[PDB]
């Protein structure tokens, strides 16, 4: 007890000399003999039109042609992003939903909410309609979002402190994540896909493993809970947006943040972040009813996407690079290149 | 009680574990962002526009 | 420049749009209620005698006038993280109990309800949401204080143990904590456990809201 | 996926007939509907085209202005109504589904069809009417055609269908390229505008009929002469 | 085109500078005012509904109307009887167009709000139908002197105040704008009144909106009245026979002061427009 507090404090220590002494320069430091990216002119091609709600998610789909959308209204619609054709439109069993995922074989989708349960629907049948294939159900507090593995896996976190990893075919829960204190907000599979990463409404973040279970690293410093969080691309890096107005860069190898995201005229909070391919644009919502566009190496602009009539909730890029979509709580969805 | 004794007992195993981890100097991680950063630059569409003719969105 | 098939993608597309304004234009007409209260409160006696896991929804219909009520009491979490998702909503109905001015939990169960009403209140998300407020039990209340006065829990109290002035003070030491009076309101009542008059003051209220809200929207 | 058609028999000249189709075991108001028909000793012929919700139809030229087409949704049912019959319409008749959105498959459910019986544009050929060929030889077949169809979105909008002895055609390619669900991975299709190529890798047994290629740029829709391989 | 015509007329009926300063000075702020609203209107983002719309419209209409009175008042004068007929009567034309424009644009509010209280939108079709149909209503009628409707022909059926106009062209518009008034006052009323009865049944400053209607009608009947009066009189007199109408121009500059209080009626009644006026 009081002496296992003592080696606590012990390792705590030793953790943070750890940290320290690989410091001997700052990505500022060694980042500041790059040119600057300078404006990024940006401008609406389409605009997607037909729901009559507040959007809370989009996500797209492997191919970087089709688009699932979801709006409080209680309805799931798939876009073409070339003609603005609809393609499905889904009617939701509840309308207090909060998330979505795209299937990367495009016969699935998936959705959840205020209902404590994951429902999962299949797009391919030979019957020409579009029905629910699985209902997920054991969280105790509401769901934040949920990633599809592949085909038969899913993993979910819900404001209980924990997150899980379901198998589908069956609907009996494989493994448990916890440990955290407060409620989980998001998380980021990786690109080769054998962790993930998770924020707690505790300013604290972690990188999680598979399957084993346990927690393989913890990261702190910010001043408030976390609203977003995603992956950059290389496998070893991710960026943390929270709601004391501010985004960060954590590094898993360092084990420490290295550089901050933050202006004095901002004083809202971000509710969703994004990266783009090569890793030189990071891309910000807010509550002041912009869509900023920062550049990571340098922290030195905002590139404003200002199109919107309400605050941005959901913004996302493809996997060839040639787009990007936002959706804020005015009901309209664009597109911009 | 035991429960607590049990928490202690979890965080400092947790603490220990990721005490014991090798370390990276932040130069070499500034590199290795910086190098993934330059390495894919020509195709980033956004980042180098696409010219309109090959573009799929005008 | 369209080939044979891209118009019947097109005709698809619009037959999906029809369906999609329809269902929009018949959800327009609904009203939906917030329900709070504290522990024991007695929410459920309310939902109870008007004949009517996470999220519980209900739903009625009155006078031409189809009513969802959400309770989220059901789960236990930091309040912060949901009421943008409610913001929307027309009214809150909060519940308190009258019967327990006296019982300490430390200090009284009535300290409790006044904290959680003036957290809620003057919360950012709600300056234009209306409060409808029901106070309950007040047999017990008048039988218990017949005996013991408000002194306990109000020492400046300056009344004596009768029944109206007691309820009258608490009332308005309630009533007190609306500090946006410009543009927020607080209707009051007194739970009528054996008449129907409440559902026809919920009506009225809504009424109300609906009513300021168009003279409002149209700059008039 | 069920579609069964019925009125059928003899008409003698003149008079009129209606003919009938009943699905079942899909979402009948979300598909567009053909009417097909064939010939005796012949190929293949288009016949006409009604769309979902009512508001596209289309005709033959052959024939417009006598053939009236008509569906009814909440009862699943499908009507053809024909008047003033001549002996040139003698054939068999076939009803077909298809649904367009991006990504989709037409043409892939057939009906069994029924026999009637009586007392400027794109043009397509196949360039031998019998092949002989034995099992474990690698079959190819031809087809030759009047104009690119390759349209500017790109796409190509050819298909390949087979019938065999005694059966209804079954989807084999659609746009050229792509092979319907159910259909074993042997078979492949190609070519360059207005020539070309289907290909049948280790010949089986079940795998001897009637071979056709089809085109949907523009309608009307035209059929090839039809292709037969002898074994 | 002979310019003779034009001469014999102003003989006929009798016809043949601080004041224009200050009119021109009354336009100028009328101008400033309406451009203050519209740049307060489009560059807020709440106020990006179809009534922000129509008061846009409005303060446009508004603006045109102010210019050409300006225009107006620079030309006339001895010049009066130096141009072609064509030219006198597109000078007469656009002083028309405006003033029409602007009470079809009053009348396009009305009923917008009369709708929106309606147990119709309780709780963009007819947008730019209602534009259209005011603006094309006021061109089309503005322009019939130049398509045949004047007294060249006869001398002996010209008026007083504009003598090549046939009497039937002003009493025509005389009836127009008797119309449209009245459509507004019965709007109005009939808003208020029901917004009366139904917040007066429910049981457990009621409405404090007659300070707005009456603001509204005072200001609009009270500014309008004169010129109205004016002209309806000038039909009914005969050549020569009344000297009140060799006064009219102080008359107009009333009619026309009307389009310089309606961005103070419909801008400090509003709460949020008074509140987005801190700073224009
Ligand atoms: C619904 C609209 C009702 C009708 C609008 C009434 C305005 C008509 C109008 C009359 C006269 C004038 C011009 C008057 C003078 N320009 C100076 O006042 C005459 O000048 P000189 O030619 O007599 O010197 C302009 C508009």
């Amino acid at each position: 007890l009081d002496q296992l507090r003592q080696e606590a404090e012990q390792l705590k220590n030793q953790i943070r000399d750890a940290r320290k002494a690989c410091a001997d320069a700052t990505l500022s430091q060694i980042t500041n003999n790059i040119d600057p990216v300078g404006r990024i002119q940006m401008r609406t091609r389409r605009t997607l039109r037909g729901h009559l709600a507040k959007i809370y998610a989009m996500h797209w789909g492997t191919d970087s042609r089709l688009l699932v959308s979801a709006s409080q209204d209680g309805k799931l619609i798939i876009w073409d992003s070339y003609t603005t054709n609809k393609v499905h439109a889904i009617p939701l069993r509840s309308s207090w939903v909060m998330t979505c995922a795209y299937a990367p074989s495009g016969n699935y989708v998936a959705c959840g909410g205020l209902d404590n349960i994951c429902s999962i629907y299949n797009l391919k049948t030979r019957e020409g309609n579009v029905r629910v294939s699985r209902e997920l159900a054991g969280h105790t507090g509401y769901l934040s979002c949920c990633r599809f593995l592949d085909d038969n896996q899913i993993v979910t976190s819900s404001g209980d402190t924990t997150c899980a990893l379901w198998d589908i075919e069956t609907g009996q829960q494989t493994t448990t994540f916890t440990g955290h204190t407060g409620d989980v907000m998001s998380l980021s599979l990786a690109p080769d896909t054998r962790l993930f990463v998770s924020g707690a409404c505790d300013a604290s973040a972690k990188l999680w493993d598979v399957r084993e279970g346990m927690c393989r690293q913890t990261f702190t410093g910010h001043e408030s809970d976390i609203n977003a969080i995603c992956f950059f691309p290389n496998g070893n890096a991710f960026a943390t947006g929270s709601d004391d107005a501010t985004c960060r860069l954590f590094d898993l190898r360092a084990d420490q943040e290295l550089m901050t995201y933050s202006h004095d005229n901002i004083i809202c909070g971000i509710t969703s972040v994004s990266f783009s391919k090569s890793g030189r644009l990071l891309l910000a919502g807010y509550d002041d009813f912009n869509c900023n566009v920062w550049d990571a190496l340098k922290a030195d602009r905002a590139g404003v996407l200002a199109g919107h009539d309400n605050r941005v909730s959901c913004l996302g890029v493809t996997d060839d690079g040639m787009a990007v979509a936002t959706g804020s709580w005015d009901s309209f969805l664009k597109i911009w290149n | 009680n035991t429960a607590s004794i049990a928490q202690a007992r979890k965080l400092v195993e947790q603490l220990k574990m990721e005490a014991n981890i090798d370390r990276i100097k932040v130069s070499k991680a500034a590199a290795d962002l910086m190098a993934y950063c330059e390495a894919h630059a020509k195709e980033d569409p956004l980042l180098t526009p696409v010219p309109a003719s090959e573009n799929p969105f005008r | 420049t369209l080939s044979a098939e891209d118009k019947a993608a097109v005709e698809r597309s619009k037959m999906i749009d029809r369906n999609l304004r329809e269902d929009g234009e018949k959800a327009a007409r609904e009203v939906k209620l917030l329900l709070l209260g504290a522990g024991e409160s007695g929410k459920s006696t309310i939902v109870k005698q008007m004949k009517i896991t996470g999220i519980v929804e209900t739903h009625f219909t009155f006078k031409d006038l189809h009513f969802k009520m959400f309770d989220v009491g059901a789960q236990r979490s930091e309040r912060k993280k949901w009421i943008h998702c409610f913001e929307g909503v027309t009214a809150i109905i909060f519940c308190v109990a009258l019967s327990d001015y006296d019982l300490v939990l430390a200090m009284n169960r009535m300290h409790e309800s006044m904290k959680l009403f003036d957290s809620i209140c003057n919360n950012k998300w709600f300056t234009d949401t209306s409060i409808i407020l029901f106070l309950n039990k007040k047999d017990l209340f008048e039988e218990k204080i017949k005996k013991s006065p408000l002194t306990i829990c109000y020492p400046e109290y300056a009344g004596s143990n009768t029944y109206e002035e007691a309820a009258a003070y608490i009332q308005c030491q309630f009533e007190d904590l609306n500090k946006r009076k410009d543009t927020k309101e607080i209707y009051t009542h007194f739970t009528c456990s054996t008449d129907t008059k409440n559902v026809q003051f919920v009506f009225d209220a809504v009424t109300d809201v609906i009513i300021k809200n168009n003279l409002k929207d149209c700059g008039l | 996926v069920q579609l069964v058609e019925s009125g059928g028999g003899l008409v003698q000249p003149g008079g009129s007939r209606k003919l009938s189709c009943s699905a079942s075991g899909f979402a009948f108001s979300s598909f567009g509907m053909h009417w097909v028909r064939q010939a005796p000793e012949k190929g293949l012929e288009w016949v006409a085209y009604i769309s979902s919700g009512s508001g596209t139809i289309y005709y033959a030229d052959t024939v417009k202005g006598r053939f009236t087409i008509s569906r009814d949704d909440p009862k699943n049912t499908l009507f053809l109504q024909m008047t003033s019959l001549r002996s040139e319409d003698t054939a068999m008749y076939y009803c077909v589904r298809s649904i367009y959105y991006y990504g989709s498959s037409p043409f892939d459910f057939w009906g069994q069809g029924t026999t009637l019986t009586v007392s400027s544009d794109i043009v397509m050929t196949q360039a031998t009417s019998s092949v002989p060929v034995t099992p474990g030889e690698s079959v190819s077949i031809s087809c030759r055609s009047s104009k690119s169809l390759l349209h500017s979105n790109g796409n190509t909008y050819l298909y390949w269908f087979l019938q065999r002895p005694g059966q209804s055609p079954q989807l084999l390619i659609y746009r050229m390229s792509n092979l319907a669900s159910g259909v074993p991975d042997r078979f492949s299709g190609s070519g360059s505008g207005t020539a070309f190529t289907l290909t049948i890798s280790r010949l089986e047994a079940e795998d001897v009929g009637v071979y056709y290629c089809m085109q949907h740029l523009e309608y009307p829709l035209t059929f090839g002469a039809g292709t037969k391989l002898e074994l | 085109v002979n310019y003779d015509i034009i001469v014999r007329h102003y003989n006929y009926t009798g016809k043949l500078k601080l004041t224009s300063v200050v009119f021109i000075l009354i336009c100028c702020f009328i101008i400033l005012e309406n451009i203050f609203v519209l740049l307060t209107i489009w560059k807020t983002k709440k106020f990006h509904r179809p009534m922000y719309y129509f008061i846009g419209n409005l303060a446009l209409s508004d603006l045109l109307a102010g210019v050409a009175y300006t225009a107006n008042l620079l030309l006339s004068g001895a010049t009066t009887y130096k141009l072609t007929p064509a030219q006198w009567f597109l000078r007469e034309g656009s002083m028309f167009v405006a003033l029409s424009a602007s009470v079809w644009s009053l009348l396009a509010i009305a009923i917008e709000r009369y709708i929106t209280m309606l147990k119709m939108k309780l709780h963009n079709f007819r947008l730019f139908l209602l534009i259209s149909a005011c603006w094309v209503i006021s061109l089309i009628l503005g322009g019939l002197p130049i398509m045949g409707w004047n007294c060249i022909s006869a001398l002996s059926s010209c008026s007083t105040v504009l003598p090549l106009y046939h009497k039937h062209y002003i009493l025509f518009c005389t009836t127009v704008f008797t119309l449209l008034l009245l459509s507004i006052v019965i709007l109005y009323c009939r808003i208020y009144s029901l917004v009366r009865t139904r917040s007066r049944r429910l049981t457990f400053k009621s409405l404090a909106l007659l300070k707005t209607v009456i603001i509204v009608l005072s200001v609009f009947i009270a500014c309008w009245a004169p010129l109205f009066i004016l002209l309806l009189l000038d039909v009914g007199c005969k050549v020569k026979t009344c000297d009140i109408l060799f006064r009219a121009e102080y008359f107009l500059v009333l009619a026309v002061l009307n389009s310089g209080t309606n961005p103070i009626i419909y801008t400090l009644t509003n709460k949020e427009m008074r509140r987005a006026f801190i700073r224009i």
